[PDB]
């Protein structure tokens, strides 16, 4: 906890507080990127942040999308995860490493929000639910 | 496109019930034919201790019999002894041996022609249709004394248990063409026995190796027919697994299309309502 900030928007919180919480936490982690230090950010269930943003867009009566998502739900995550960069030497040399987390339904990685974050991030850590049941933990596919 | 994925779950669900019917059809046929295999294993061994076992002889003429199945959901049983045929039909090939290739079972003529067709002469099939009897296996044997080789090669699958089926080469030598020549050791190993026949030793052994041919032929197509039902049982349990893994990926694909078509038809309703309100 000496090196960690804990940003929390739980399930009882309002959907604009859960939509904003990864940007709030990215701004706090960007303090270390912009001062030459190194950050590590984990967006646990970025698939839950898109569900909170889907709620605000449907209640604003914006048109549904492929999975009833606003259509700008790619830009929701792309403008977020582009802030995790390795800066150049004239900007201090700081970095920010992101670990977004996406919950998958029954192993289907061809979902809308799953395929969005795959085409944003640099790699994946696939966690297989059949290797997890066999006791192979971490169940790295 | 939501009925094409629903008519495939129609297909794989009945295939997964067809192939589980054939798993226990071949499992009940494996045990009521096991009460005929171990009974038939008795008559084989008094000829293998009277005449020995001489697979690697350099006979002038040979008849090789690869006995296969008739129906073909066996799972590579009729092909495993087809490769074991040419593994046997090239080891004993040593001086330019005349070979007659015979197939018992309709799945043998379709696979021995691919490997060795010019020395192939005979095709017995429809033998497991009613049952396998010794009088039937005598007529199949009597068609192999029409040709007069010096040796007989019988390629079959020995039914050991429901899991393991090791292939077998059982060799029968013609009576004094080569058989007494291979018993001849500083005298003979056949001269211990007092012959109690009407005629000579040369024509009681003529009677005795056709009887040794008909016994090992009757055992071969009975050990193979029970090795057939126990390989179809392991093949039809590998295809209910494959038609339950395909059915599982197809229900996940159907539930995704079921969810996506309720969302699509709902967005079409809200858009037509927002255009009026």
């Amino acid at each position: 906890m000496r090196y960690t900030i804990m940003v929390s928007a739980t399930a009882s919180d309002a959907a604009p507080l859960q939509f904003l919480a990864p940007y709030s936490g990215c701004a706090m982690a960007e303090y270390f990127r912009d001062t030459g230090k190194h950050g590590l950010i984990i967006y646990d269930d970025l698939s839950k942040q898109s569900v909170a943003y889907r709620q605000m867009s449907l209640l604003l009566r914006r048109p549904p999308g492929r999975e009833a998502f606003p259509g700008d739900v790619f830009y929701l995550h792309s403008r977020l995860l582009e802030r995790a960069a390795k800066l150049s030497k004239e900007l201090g040399g700081g970095s920010l490493t992101a670990f977004p987390v996406i919950e998958t339904q029954a192993g289907d990685v061809s979902a809308y929000i799953a395929t969005n974050v795959i085409s944003i991030t640099d790699g994946q850590i696939f966690l297989e639910t059949e290797l997890f049941y066999k006791g192979i933990r971490p169940a790295l596919n | 496109s939501n009925q094409a994925v629903k008519q495939r779950i129609r297909a794989i669900k009945n295939i997964g019930k067809i192939t589980k019917a054939m798993k226990m059809v071949a499992a009940s046929k494996m045990k009521n034919a096991q009460i005929a295999v171990e009974q038939s294993r008795g008559l084989v061994d008094p000829f293998v201790r009277l005449f020995g076992d001489f697979p690697a002889v350099n006979s002038n003429k040979s008849v090789v019999v690869a006995v296969t199945s008739d129906k073909g959901l066996c799972g590579g049983l009729n092909s495993n002894i087809t490769k074991y045929t040419r593994a046997t039909l090239a080891t004993t090939e040593s001086e330019g041996k005349d070979v007659v290739v015979v197939s018992i079972g309709d799945k043998g003529r379709s696979q021995l022609t691919r490997i060795e067709s010019q020395r192939y002469q005979l095709a017995i099939a429809d033998t497991y249709k009613v049952r396998v009897t010794f009088g039937q296996a005598s007529l199949i044997v009597e068609e192999l004394i029409k040709h007069n080789p010096q040796s007989y090669q019988i390629l079959f699958n020995k039914f050991r248990s429901a899991i393991s089926f090791k292939p077998t080469v059982a060799t029968i030598l013609s009576p004094d063409l080569l058989e007494k020549q291979l018993e001849d050791v500083t005298g003979n190993s056949l001269d211990a026995y007092d012959i109690e026949a009407s005629h000579e030793r040369s024509d009681v052994l003529r009677d005795l190796t056709e009887f040794h041919l008909g016994v090992t032929l009757y055992n071969a197509m009975l050990e193979n027919n029970c090795s057939e039902h126990a390989s179809r049982m392991s093949a039809m349990e590998n295809s209910t697994k494959s038609a339950g893994e395909m059915l599982g990926k197809l229900t996940l694909d159907y539930n995704r299309k079921r969810q996506a078509t309720i969302t699509t038809e709902l967005i079409e309703i809200i858009a037509g309502a927002s255009a009026l309100m």
